[PDB]
DNA sequence: TTTTTT
């Protein structure tokens, strides 16, 4: 449990959707690059039109990622109902992951609940027709293999609720070597919609799920069994 | 009128449900009469017999509540009780009853009028019921090793065969048999062979049924002899020491009537039908408290005088007095007996002996000329 | 083929019959649909529904609407939205997956308040104490007490006793793996919390719940 | 036609629910043949298996009424009884059955065809089943300390290994072993090691089963031996005192049979399966009521000749005539033993011993030449 | 001890 596993301050980003695998392994500057928190801000400032796709650098070396989810509801929601919707969304989501973390991961239930509802980071799309965001739980660390196994129970939860936000959970993002668009960039050179930060979080260090910094309030859990015995 | 009432009438017409004397409802499924008290089997029979009904009636018989309604209609039509186990020359199996007077094995509707309740618990395999087989050769070798067929052991061998074969007919006997022999002689091997041969119609109870009063309070050992065709009382304790109760002659005289008295725990039933062939596995001479003519005519004894030993005790057994022949012990015999290897061969041997001996009538005769206590009374 | 294209359809097996699905939609619109006869299993996502407004709309509570509504299918639920100005009418969703009380049982078992102990009992968590009983189960009491921490659309169903009995029956069939109790030996369980011994701090509430202490002293802790 | 009937058929034909001979139902969940007479687990099995059905069949497995209907429909299809615990060379754990022929361990559907009822009570972890480990070395040191492998003590060592390894297979043992030794020698150490190794398949009761009758009244000590694989008899009192109870021979003869007769309190089932190895922990020379050749072939004795003590009575231990070697006592042994530090190591050692000794067949041999009471009859 | 329970 060395020093390098209790921290990850290097960011691996893409520059265009659908990069071929050959370009990824060769790590050519033309498509993929390495970055730090400060350098990422300068690059976004210097390129107000660029497109970046945050992803994991190496899988088997570092699987430690934060908990993140995606929501895309194709309907506007007024402010009061939006607030009420997000309260039920967190209560249901925090409980569901905690139950899975306790039954198949051997972790303590109440520690997970406290670490999630306490500090969470929320984004906000600039589009007005639809409501989408990227909720990243700031103090819940686990392996990517856990999220892949968790995909089934999350899908069941999304199809078994009445709250519009939790029913529109994007469960297809949970795969191998996934990609999450960084806040402040477009999806294609033709699109005009970008994500904007929300108070009270101002640092961009609170919106990258690959940033690992285990502090005094963070919790860790993962499977004891592997993905080959789970037939 | 009602459609389910017609279903109940049709199920009653085929005569598959009967009301017994004790109050149970016996059914007829898988070619064998079955019964239970805590969970009645009427619905199981209804579902099983569903297929033998017309097309429009079969689909009606899948919903559980409709089956319960049919069962309720059926239970309101059984008013007259019917007695059971009236044929004493039949050996019911799990898929029919094997007739003993001529060796035929009926099944299905033919094996139905013989209302037999108890069953061996295993099916009948006609392929292995043939006389010529290596298993038959091995079994004959073992039987001849246990009881050699010499002239000095002729009456003893006949008595052994008769006693062993009497364990098939479901009638009432009138004698008790003592398997007397020294250590490691073949008594337990014969017991296990018989148990594998007949199966469920074989129970082993304690010695308490012989030296203790069987009327006061519950006595489930007596209650477990109901309709069994063989009972073994193994390991009779010695009486040369003090503190050992003598064998009550009253108990022996009370074990040879068609109805013994005893009740199980938490029940009031006090009558038990007695079809049991009682055999006592002893190691020493038995002693009684009272001797009279009524006791000497209800005792028989067969002697085992062949000792199976290892090469270590060969000279010790050779110079002994209780043995007449010494043979090599076998290791796999006790192993493969439990696997039911000599089951059907022994069954065929038993039925052959039964048809040879008890074909006109079945009866056992006492041989009181072997006990020294009765030898004194031979005055 | 379609297997490599998308694992999605317009009506997958497992969904309820289309007539039943529309019936659920029809009960949300309290008024009567005018062009109901234009709907089938192949164009219900394109035909606009022209509602007749005799009573105020059951969705936005307005007197009348300028434009007809229109259905849409996403993730196994017929979302109802209004064309024209999207902010005039709110959003209502029609689930069509299955039983609702099963979802209630799943979401009550989710919060980790019912557990199957090693011996075979059913421990609950009410009034900050892991109380339990064999002769008189307290599952229904736990359901009625925990109805508070659930969304609004679940409270209306946790009042009738037969529904609570159904939820209890569903819960008892999901607990298949047992959990041991009383792992920490240096803790003192009280009626309103667990008192630590290594540092003297007295925990309470959710914080004093991970210490699964079955027994209790029987009295309350008075810090005064 | 019907929809729940097909669901019940799919539950039945996969061979998940079975019916036992006593009338109870055993189900298969969590990779274990668990059963409850008061709480039917059929609904739990149905709700757990709902995931392996087409999407149009799952929606019907949510209403409690529908699951009860499916259970009722299933109950009316089990007609033939099935006997359990037939394989005598399989050790069942909580999460699977470990084979003993080749040492492989199965789980899930593989460890299901063997209808194992009882279990060790703890899960099996393959990561601690290694051959080289500090726990292995400490356990080997302990074993070599308790039974030194000298040429003077070779036969005793292998007899001890054989007796310990016999406590895994589920066959019927035919000998009784005496752990005869002085006080504070290490008998309780072996008892605790075995209890940690096999867990729930190990019981220890009083000495009353050796100096009392086994038929009069209830006998809960007999009902505790059902399907147990090892029985330890400790706290055997000395017999050289006044009026001390003598070891009854008849109990010894009756305790080595495939079926021991005895009924628990408030019950009537009198038969019991004897899969248990009986080990007796005495301190002095045992005396019986009567010695005969029938008792000569059911007795085995191992000798412990290594005393443990603290430096207090070191010279007394070194000068004593009943010992052969004295070493230093340890205090933390009983601490880490109860924490099961030598759980899987002793299990692997036992498996290796069993594969070494009893791979063709299982059989325990007697040794009559170890007690002078039995050396008297050398004439 | 069983019966009584339950
Ligand atoms: N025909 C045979 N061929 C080979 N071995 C045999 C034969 N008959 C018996 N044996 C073996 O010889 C021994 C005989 O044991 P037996 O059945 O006589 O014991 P028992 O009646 O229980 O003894 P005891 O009277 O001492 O309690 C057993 O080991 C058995 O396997
Ligand atoms: N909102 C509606 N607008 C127009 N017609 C409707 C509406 N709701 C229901 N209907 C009509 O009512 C019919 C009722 O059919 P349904 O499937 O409910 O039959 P049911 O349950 O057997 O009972 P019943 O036909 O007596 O109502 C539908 O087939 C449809 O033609
Ligand atoms: N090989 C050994 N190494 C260290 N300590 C031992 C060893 N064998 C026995 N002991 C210690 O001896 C003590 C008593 O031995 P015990 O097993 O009670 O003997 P007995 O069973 O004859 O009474 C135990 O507390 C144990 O710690
Ligand atoms: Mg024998």
């Amino acid at each position: 449990m060395d020093a390098a596993i209790r921290g990850n301050d290097v960011i691996f980003v893409l520059k265009t959707i659908g990069v071929p695998s050959a370009c990824r392994q060769n790590e050519d500057p033309r498509f993929v690059e390495a970055f730090k928190c400060d350098e990422l801000e300068r690059y976004i400032d210097n390129n107000p039109e660029c497109t970046l796709f945050e992803s994991l650098r190496d899988e088997e070396a570092y699987s430690i990622v934060r908990i993140f989810m995606d929501v895309d509801l194709d309907a506007c929601l007024d402010e009061i109902d939006y607030l009420t919707a997000i309260q039920d969304f967190i209560i249901e989501v925090s409980n569901c992951v905690a139950r899975f973390a306790f039954t198949e991961c051997g972790a303590i239930h109440e520690n997970v609940i406290k670490s999630m509802r306490s500090n969470f980071s929320l984004t906000k799309s600039t589009n007005r027709d639809k409501t989408s965001f990227h909720i990243i739980f700031l103090d819940t660390y686990t392996t990517m293999d856990t999220l892949i196994a968790m995909k089934r129970t999350l899908l069941e939860l999304s199809r078994s609720s009445e709250n519009p936000l939790t029913r529109s959970i994007d469960t297809a993002v949970y795969r191998r070597k996934t990609t999450l668009r960084v806040v402040g960039t477009r999806k294609n050179p033709n699109c005009d919609t970008i994500h904007v930060m929300q108070p009270p979080h101002d640092n961009i260090e609170d919106y990258l799920f690959t940033y690992v910094d285990m502090n005094n309030n963070s919790y860790y859990f993962s499977l004891q069994r592997r993905l080959e015995d789970l037939v | 009128g009602n459609k389910l009432f017609n279903i109940a009438q049709r199920i009653l017409d085929t005569n598959s449900v009967l009301l017994t004397e004790r109050g149970d409802h016996i059914v007829w499924i898988n070619n064998s009469w079955k019964f239970n008290s805590e969970e009645p089997l009427i619905t199981k029979l209804i579902l099983s017999i569903r297929h033998q009904l017309p097309k429009e009636y079969s689909s009606e018989l899948l919903c559980p509540r409709k089956r319960k309604t049919v069962e309720a209609n059926i239970r309101d039509m059984l008013v007259d009780s019917v007695e059971t186990d009236t044929y004493p020359d039949k050996l019911p199996f799990k898929n029919g009853v094997l007739d003993l007077v001529d060796g035929m094995f009926y099944s299905g509707d033919d094996a139905k009028k013989y209302t037999c309740t108890v069953s061996t618990g295993f099916k009948f395999d006609d392929t292995k019921f043939v006389e010529d087989s290596p298993e038959m050769e091995e079994l004959m070798n073992i039987i001849n090793d246990i009881q050699p067929l010499t002239d000095e052991n002729k009456k003893n061998r006949e008595l052994y065969e008769k006693t062993l074969s009497s364990c098939l007919c479901g009638a009432t006997k009138g004698c008790l048999t003592f398997f007397f022999g020294e250590t490691a002689t073949g008594k337990s091997t014969t017991k296990r062979l018989l148990k594998s041969a007949i199966g469920d119609l074989f129970v082993e109870t304690g010695q308490t049924i012989l030296t203790d009063v069987l009327d006061k309070g519950p006595n489930p050992f007596i209650a477990n002899m109901h309709l069994k065709r063989s009972v073994f009382c193994s390991e009779l304790p010695d009486f040369a020491c003090s503190g050992s109760k003598k064998i009550r002659s009253d108990n022996i005289k009370k074990l040879t009537e068609p109805c013994v008295i005893g009740r199980p725990c938490f029940s009031n039933k006090i009558n038990n039908r007695n079809h049991a062939t009682i055999i006592i596995d002893t190691n020493y001479k038995p002693v009684f408290d009272r001797i009279d003519n009524a006791l000497m005519r209800r005792i028989a004894v067969v002697r085992f005088r062949t000792h199976f030993s290892q090469p270590s005790g060969r000279e010790a057994a050779e110079n002994n007095d209780a043995y007449d022949k010494v043979k090599l012990l076998d290791e796999g015999l006790d192993g493969k007996i439990q696997n039911n290897r000599y089951r059907f061969a022994f069954l065929y041997l038993l039925v052959k002996w039964y048809k040879k001996y008890h074909i006109p009538i079945m009866k056992l005769y006492p041989t009181p000329e072997e006990i020294p206590d009765f030898a004194f009374y031979l005055k | 083929r379609l297997e490599d294209l998308v694992p999605d359809k317009l009506w997958e097996p497992g969904f309820i019959s289309f007539e039943d699905a529309i019936k659920r939609v029809s009960k949300i619109f309290i008024n009567s649909i005018i062009n109901f006869n234009d709907l089938d299993e192949n164009n219900f996502t394109t035909v606009p529904l022209v509602i007749d407004y005799v009573t105020p709309c059951a969705l936005c509570k307005k007197r009348s609407h300028k434009h007809p509504h229109q259905l849409s299918l996403e993730n196994g639920a017929i979302r109802i939205y209004k064309t024209g100005n999207p902010h005039s009418c709110k959003v209502k969703i029609v689930p069509l997956d299955g039983n609702k009380l099963f979802n209630i049982a799943q979401r009550i078992l989710d919060t980790n308040s019912v557990l199957l102990t090693e011996r075979g009992d059913h421990i609950v968590w009410i009034n900050n104490s892991w109380k339990f009983n064999s002769e008189e189960p307290l599952i229904t009491k736990l359901i009625l007490s925990i109805r508070h921490q659930l969304p609004k659309e679940y409270s209306s169903e946790l009042l009738c006793p037969r529904k609570r009995k159904t939820v209890e029956a569903n819960i008892r069939d999901m607990l298949v793996d047992s959990v041991e109790t009383d792992t920490y030996p240096d803790k003192l369980p009280f009626k309103n919390g667990v008192l630590d011994l290594v540092d003297g701090m007295f925990y309470s509430g959710d914080d004093a719940k991970k210490y699964t202490c079955t027994v209790s002293t029987g009295f309350k802790f008075d810090d005064t």
